């Protein structure tokens, strides 16, 4: 039977708000069908509802706002798979490859991305609470960017969502890669690497977008966060079959980050360099900064990724993963930083293009 | 260091 | 610190 489910750090939960996923072959007239039979049963409990997003292509379903006084109702629905409460999630060669951004706005003119990134027109971004820019821009030319870009001949399509103080929704970040499967479904093109450079609270309905996703055949690589913590228990982080990407330092250390950090465990697939990385400020046209965080350590290995592909267009999924492995650096990494437990599920793996 | 590090240099 | 050309960063660093 169906079950409900809300994000357990509590102060990232958006109630109001919920994420109605049905069955796995249910298609969009039931989906729809499915939204406007709970709207006509909650009406006839006095209960105002809006549908504000139907589902189809990855996940059926869809996004309403309404009281949480209607869940069990809600629950009984024909074809209901499971509910979840939305929440928040927060920023942490190449030529064949398309790399998919899902982040802040960027600034596409900056003459490091200049031509090589199109902004797709998809935004879908919570209110807030030069600087809208940053944390996309930089990590649009880690990927891509012509002085300090690790995949120099890649294009990228970036879609925004995250906002000016870099959060956006989980709700959110579903609309958007939905939006990425149906563009590429209207208009195929080659290999595709989707980048997704931030985190919330582990989300089941994420992590399933995200399966889907990459049994469909799409990359996914994501930033495995920056809490000093068990990557497991966030998301996208915690998705098995995405790529999931710590951060290391230039003294192959974890990466400090005030008194946090990156994030470790069994859910960490390998680790890339995420302090110090010079890149794109979108401060002016022709500027560059410094950041650091397992966002800019996750778009180091879709750059890697990107040029892997190109080289070898035919790589399923998991013939990439061995790459990846196969070519990282190994054991280089102070295991001493993890907590003890963590050292033996947390993989020694620094990535590294092919020479 | 991180492109040195990659390995593209 | 923001460098407004890669030359700068080049020397600087
Ligand atoms: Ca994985």
């Amino acid at each position: 039977t169906a079950t409900f489910h809300r994000c357990a750090k509590d102060p990232w939960r958006l109630p109001g708000t919920y994420v109605v996923v049905l069955k796995e072959e249910t298609h969009l007239s039931q989906s729809e069908r499915t939204a406007r039979r709970l709207q006509a049963q909650a009406a006839r409990r006095g209960y105002l509802t809006k549908i504000l997003h139907v589902f189809h292509g990855l996940l059926p379903g869809f996004l309403v706002k309404m009281s949480g006084d209607l869940l069990e109702l809600a629950l009984k629905l024909p074809h209901v798979d499971y509910i979840e409460e939305d929440s928040s999630v927060f920023a942490q060669g190449g030529s064949l490859v398309e790399v998919y951004l899902l982040d802040t706005s960027i600034q596409s003119d900056h003459r490091e991305i200049e031509g090589r990134v199109m902004v797709t027109d998809f935004e879908n971004v919570p209110e807030e609470d030069s600087k809208c820019d940053s944390h996309g821009t930089h990590l649009a030319g880690v990927v891509s960017g012509r002085d300090a870009g690790v995949a120099k001949g890649a294009s990228m399509r970036s879609l925004r969502v995250l906002n000016c103080q870099g959060k956006g929704t989980v709700s959110g970040t579903l609309i958007g890669l939905e939006f990425i499967r149906k563009s590429q479904l209207v208009q195929p093109v080659g290999p595709l690497v989707v980048l997704l450079p931030l985190a919330g609270g582990y989300s089941r309905v994420l992590n399933a977008a995200c399966q889907r996703l990459a049994r469909a055949g799409v990359v996914l690589v994501t930033a495995a966060g920056n809490f000093r913590d068990d990557a497991c228990l966030y998301s996208p982080a915690s998705a098995p079959e995405v790529i999931t990407v710590g951060a290391t330092n230039a003294q192959d250390q974890p990466v400090t980050l005030g008194t946090l950090g990156t994030n470790f465990g069994r859910c960490v697939d390998l680790f890339a360099p995420g302090e110090d990385i010079i890149g794109a400020s979108s401060d002016c046209s022709t500027c560059f900064v410094s950041q650091s965080g397992t966002s800019q350590a996750a778009a180091h290995v879709a750059g890697i990724a990107a040029m892997m592909l190109s080289a070898e267009p035919e790589l399923t999924l998991a013939e990439l993963r061995q790459r990846l492995i196969h070519f990282s650096a190994k054991d280089v990494i102070n295991e001493a930083w993890f907590p003890e437990d963590q050292r033996v599920l947390t993989p020694n793996l620094v990535a590294a293009l092919p020479p | 260091w991180n492109l040195v590090r990659i390995g593209l240099l | 610190t923001v460098f407004t050309s890669w030359e700068e960063y080049l020397d600087w660093v």
